[PDB]
């Protein structure tokens, strides 16, 4: 088959081709819409059913509709499709080319005469109407078999035959230059760069071509067994490459009738001559099978269709899909597209899932709402803004652990004696670990700040759980919880505390039914506990707790239904500081020691945030920070809580690293404040019992000489304090500098290109409205 | 008057970073500001920034720049 | 999914972000950079400056720090390195912006890649193209940005590509910062780890297994204090891999794959991590964008999808 794209015929946006069937027998005329992918675009107009064995096609491009179609028996039909003249060469043999020039010249190829030359040029309007032979102007090629031709301009034309390339002008004999070579089907030449040509091989090996380093000998690119072979046995050859028309450096291959792939080209310039190379190949699957000839189709917007004709001669069109070449990924949770067709790029935005809801699930957006609220700085505004805002708890509760032990710290408890204690764990208190005596004796002394043989490290773990309140004081959190609201968690603290009489007082005077009838079921209590199991309360108490939602209610049903506290303390849906409270106020020494164990062990591993208050800010800390690092990727938790103890306590990596990540993330988001709040925190933080500063800081930078003692103006008047010269005044109001929340009239604003020093305020009023340095003799824009 | 920049024997990011700003971590060239206690450059716009809502030294080093820049 | 056009005449062949996430840089085979800034009014993205900048098409570009300053490297396919800095006193869209700093000549062969390497090591460079040769260029002098010296020049493959035959590169540098200096380099069909040791040369620590085809593109995780790194690989096969590395040359790296995954079925052309290392974006032949995020345990599963 053939399919030849042909331009300057239609003045509308509909663009035009010429086929021939796959027999050979055959040439329609079509005329393809390209704005509408469907295949009512491919319109056929007029069919010229004669000739058989048709080897060469061309077309007019100066006059419309003129169409020339070659035969094997040799005769030229040259007509009109949107007169019908028939010519042949005066010694008749098998046409194997054609070429129809601008201005009106038609040329032809012939086969190996041994009398006779090949390519005959003539013209369409010197030619008698009453001869069948041509009458040429210009002959070539004696002895050989011309095999493809293309016009190059108006006077040159390029040929080829079956052992040599020929590129001769009509204004000259001699032909221009002659290259050996077994590449010379199908001449197709590229329709943006005149200089560059590829033709086929018999087995297949395509070549593209330069016409320069042959006139001056190598190949500009070539491919082994790239197209299908049979060029020097058929001469009904399949089109099944095309030079791109829609973009430079681009050409299309059909293999094996089902793929197409759009092959593009890299060049360079060795300094004219472009030495090019394959860079990427971009593989398409055909509608249909069986295809053996194809062209492209300009769209708009870069765009590109392909209509393709199959073995049976039916033609179809098959789009080119989008395919996006670049998702790249902003700080910012935004998503970027690049197309491998167009220039447009698609953008994302945070403003199956989808992509929008998953971007704004993700925790870095959730990490930069956070650090735009003020996250980490003071724990009890943490707390306050996680209970003003909404499925995140345990966060809230290990701020709040967080608050209670640098109330601690800051009210002077557990920092004083020779035993530093800050910010230690409960594990770490109840194991122990130079003298027993000694450390006994200062955690009395802790003690007197503010039944059993560690009744101390019991007192101690209480002091740093926050649970050593009276009982007055308990009244009141009663109350508070009950002005709160959380009638469920009042209850569940008086059940905690052993108070049962009056949990049912409490949970009695609320507004719920449910709540009430609670509270009837929990006073069935009183004068039940001296009974046996298996009387229908128990029971009936039991599938409550079993199958209640809320986990307060159900371990208030479960304590209420069993005397026991092992079914209370391994609750996961309670609050682990509550946990703590309870075992260590009521358990034995060899349960508290198993509870802890147990409860340290899982959360250690688990990585979950509330096992701080069991293991403190301690390396064991900072490997359970490490664990919620690898389980959940908030590094911004585990650096603002890491801040704490490590400078002063422990130097370890991980800490550094998290500083590092959280400070840049801070600088990709543009929080320069919450990054300079970070750093004074950290500064703050990082004092020790002592008060010496232990964090690294930035080195001295920067420091202001006078020019006359060449000295440090200031030491770590309006005069110089060694050589007495006069400092620079301000340019706006004449006040020389003095040297011995900060006012916008206090420093001067020394730029570091002129040298010239004015007062903040003074310089922002006079760059305000001017771009200038104002002192005389300088041009500095320093603002 | 005239500024000099304290010279250190560096190799690496430090070197970068000797003469970069100390609130939005860019490099000072015009309009800076120079403290005395401790010795931290600042631009004209992130001082005139910090100063509304901060009391220490931006890069942490505990001096009360407002009150020590003399 | 609004688009913008970036003014292109012809494909765009890399676009990057810089750090703060307002701007991207786009080169393109019409040997243009056009750096487009984000308005914080409008919220439409416009054009800054579009400055012709090498010979030939320009395929990949990356930022500097910006402790740094802005400076854009861009590698072209005319073996040149060119790094742009901007000029502040200049007017918008006029094509001078963008003072040229240097050409790295020092390339025989046509780029495909250019990666700035993170801040703790300088402001380092990593080039590579069809040479088969890895050339790092430093910045040692702060006081002119215009001397780069040539320091670690490590050979990545035996022999250059054919002229025909398609070769892809891409490189991605390692984002921690205790750790000692990985880069990542994937030349044909090897995923190559290049870690600096004690003498200070670069040595082959470990190779990505796998990679039965062209690699396309490359992805470094960034590393948020996970005791764990990975790297995201898109094949010319449809399988994104993600590769499990463990740290212990002072220190000897181990390499495991966590998935392959064939969501697909064609050539994954990009793969890209997030900031924080949990979402990945990749697009392949079947015109889809696929993200992907890890479970409750490690391994990933597919996420929304885009077409
Ligand atoms: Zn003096
Ligand atoms: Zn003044
Ligand atoms: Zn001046
Ligand atoms: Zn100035
Ligand atoms: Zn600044
Ligand atoms: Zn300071
Ligand atoms: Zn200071």
């Amino acid at each position: 088959g053939l399919i030849k794209k042909v331009t300057h015929w239609s003045y509308d946006n509909l663009i035009d081709y010429l086929s021939v069937n796959p027999t050979r027998d055959e040439v329609t005329h079509y005329k393809v819409d390209p704005e509408n992918e469907s295949d009512e675009s491919i319109i056929k107009l007029h069919t010229v059913k004669d000739f058989g064995s048709i080897t060469c096609l061309d077309y007019s491009e100066s006059e419309i509709g003129m169409i020339g179609v070659g035969e094997k028996n040799g005769y030229l039909r040259i007509f009109n499709i949107s007169y019908d003249i028939r010519v042949r060469a005066k010694k008749q043999r098998c046409i194997n080319s054609l070429g129809i020039n601008t201005n009106g010249l038609i040329a032809m190829g012939l086969d190996r005469n041994k009398h006779d030359s090949s390519l005959q040029i003539w013209d369409m309007n010197y030619h008698d109407d009453s001869h069948e032979t041509i009458n040429p102007m210009f002959s070539y090629c004696t002895n050989e078999s011309i095999v493809s031709l293309k016009f190059l301009n108006d006077t040159s034309v390029l040929a080829a035959s079956t052992k040599f390339l020929k590129e001769i002008d009509v204004r000259s004999p001699n032909p221009i230059y002659q290259h050996p070579t077994r590449l010379t089907y199908d001449i197709k030449l590229n329709p943006f760069n005149d200089w560059q040509f590829s033709t086929y091989g018999d087995d297949g090996t395509l070549a593209i071509w330069d016409r320069r380093k042959l006139s001056d000998a190598s190949p500009l690119l070539t491919f082994e067994k790239l197209v299908g072979s049979g060029a020097a046995s058929r001469k009904y050859m399949n089109s099944c490459f095309r030079w791109s028309c829609v973009r430079n450096n681009e050409f299309a291959t059909l293999h094996r009738g089902d793929t197409i792939k759009r092959w593009r080209l890299g060049y360079y310039c060795d300094s004219n001559i472009e030495n090019l190379f394959v860079s990427s190949v971009h593989d398409t699957n055909t509608m249909y099978d069986r295809v053996a000839t194809f062209d492209y189709i300009p769209r708009s917007n870069n765009g590109t269709s392909l209509i393709c004709m199959r073995q049976s001669g039916t033609i179809y069109r098959m789009p080119i899909s989008e395919v996006c070449s670049k998702a790249i990924l902003n700080n910012r949770n935004s998503l970027l597209l690049s197309n491998f067709e167009n220039t447009e790029i698609d953008e994302i935005r945070v403003n199956f899932w989808k992509p929008e809801k998953l971007l704004e699930k993700d925790i870095s957006v959730i990490m930069r709402t956070r650090a735009s609220l003020g996250y980490g700085l003071d724990p009890m505004n943490t707390v306050e803004m996680i209970d003003s805002s909404k499925n995140n708890a345990y966060i809230r509760n290990t701020w709040r652990w967080i608050a209670i032990a640098k109330a601690s710290v800051d009210d002077g408890t557990m920092v004083s004696g020779d035993l530093d204690l800050g910010y230690e764990g409960v594990i770490g208190i109840w194991n122990g670990i130079l003298s027993d005596k000694q450390l006994n004796k200062e955690m009395e002394k802790i003690i007197k700040l503010r039944g059993s043989p560690k009744y101390v490290q019991r007192r101690l773990c209480l002091i740093i759980s926050g649970w050593d309140l009276s009982r007055s004081d308990y009244e009141d959190k009663y109350n508070i919880i009950m002005k709160n609201g959380h009638y469920e968690k009042a209850a569940a603290w008086a059940v905690f505390f052993g108070d049962i009489p009056k949990a049912v007082e409490i949970l009695g005077s609320a507004k719920k039914e449910r709540l009430r009838l609670i509270a009837t079921a929990i006073a069935g209590y009183l004068a039940y506990k001296d009974l046996p199991g298996n009387n229908a309360w128990r029971q009936q108490c039991r599938k409550m707790s079993s199958e209640l939602d809320d986990p307060y209610l159900r371990v208030i049903f479960a304590f209420i239904a069993d005397n026991d506290w092992w079914d209370i303390l391994y609750e996961p849906a309670i609050s682990l500081r509550e946990r703590l409270g309870v075992a260590l106020r009521f358990l034995n020494d060899t349960d508290l020691t198993t509870f802890l164990d147990r409860t340290s062990s899982t959360v250690i591993e688990n990585g979950e945030l509330e096992g701080l208050i069991l293991t403190g800010i301690t390396p064991n800390g900072i490997d359970l920070l490490q664990s919620y690092v690898n389980k959940t990727s908030d590094v911004q938790s585990a650096a603002l809580i890491s801040i704490f103890g490590s400078p002063r306590y422990f130097r370890d990596q991980r800490v550094d690293e998290w500083i590092q990540t959280y400070r840049d993330m801070l600088k990709s988001w543009e929080l320069f404040s919450m990054r300079a709040r970070f750093d004074v925190l950290r500064s703050k933080l990082s004092r020790t019992k002592t008060g010496v500063l232990t964090a690294d800081i930035k080195p001295r930078q920067i420091y202001i000489q006078c020019q006359n003692c060449k000295q440090n103006i200031n030491t770590p008047k309006y005069c110089c304090p060694h050589c007495g010269s006069s400092f620079p005044r301000c340019a706006i109001c004449l006040m020389p500098l003095g040297t011995s929340k900060l006012k916008l009239n206090e420093w001067f604003s020394f730029c570091l290109s002129c040298n010239h020093g004015m007062h903040a305020g003074h310089a922002e009023e006079w760059f305000d409205r001017h771009n200038v340095c104002p002192t005389p003799g300088c041009t500095c824009q320093c603002n | 008057v005239l500024t000099h920049w304290i010279e250190n024997n560096e190799f690496g990011e430090e070197k970068f970073l000797a003469r970069n700003c100390n609130y939005c971590d860019l490099r000072v060239t015009r309009s800076s500001f120079i403290c005395g206690n401790c010795q931290h450059v600042l631009h004209s716009s992130c001082a005139r920034i910090w100063w509304e809502i901060g009391d220490e030294c931006p890069s942490g080093c505990g001096c009360n720049c407002p009150e020590m820049f003399d | 999914m609004q688009p913008f056009d970036s003014g292109h005449d012809d494909l765009v062949h890399d676009v990057v972000y810089d750090f703060y996430g307002r701007h991207v840089a786009t080169c393109s085979s019409d040997q243009h950079i056009k750096v487009f800034k984000l308005d914080k009014d409008t919220s439409n993205w416009e054009l800054s400056d579009s400055w012709r900048a090498h010979d030939s098409s320009i395929v990949a570009i990356d930022w500097a720090s910006p402790e740094y300053g802005r400076i854009i490297a861009s590698a072209s396919y005319d073996k040149t390195v060119k790094l742009w800095e901007e000029d502040p006193d200049q007017e918008e869209c006029s094509g001078r912006r963008w003072n040229k700093l240097c050409t790295l000549n020092d390339s025989k062969g046509s780029l495909y890649s250019v990666k700035f390497a993170p801040a703790h090591l300088g402001l380092k460079l990593a080039c590579l193209g069809n040479d088969g040769i890895l050339r790092l260029y430093d910045a040692l002098e702060p006081s002119d940005l215009r001397s780069w010296t040539l320091t670690s020049e490590m050979k990545v493959l035996s022999i250059p590509p054919a002229n025909h035959l398609q070769s892809d590169f891409c490189l991605s540098w390692c984002p921690s910062r205790f750790s000692p200096e990985k880069l990542a380099v994937s030349a044909l069909e090897q995923a190559i780890i290049y870690q600096r040791g004690k003498d200070g040369k670069l040595h082959v620590a470990a190779k990505l297994p796998g990679h039965k085809s062209l690699i396309r593109s490359i992805s470094w995780a960034p590393s948020i204090g996970r005791w764990y790194q990975l790297i995201a690989t898109g094949c010319k096969d449809g399988r994104i891999r993600i590769f499990k590395i463990t740290e212990k040359l002072q220190s000897n790296l181990q390499v495991e794959l966590l998935s392959e995954h064939d969501d697909h079925n064609g050539e994954v052309w990009s793969v890209s991590w997030n900031l924080t290392g949990t979402i990945l974006s990749s697009a392949g032949d079947d015109g889809k964008v696929r993200l992907w995020k890890a479970t409750y345990s490690n391994e990933f599963k597919c996420m929304s999808v885009i077409t």
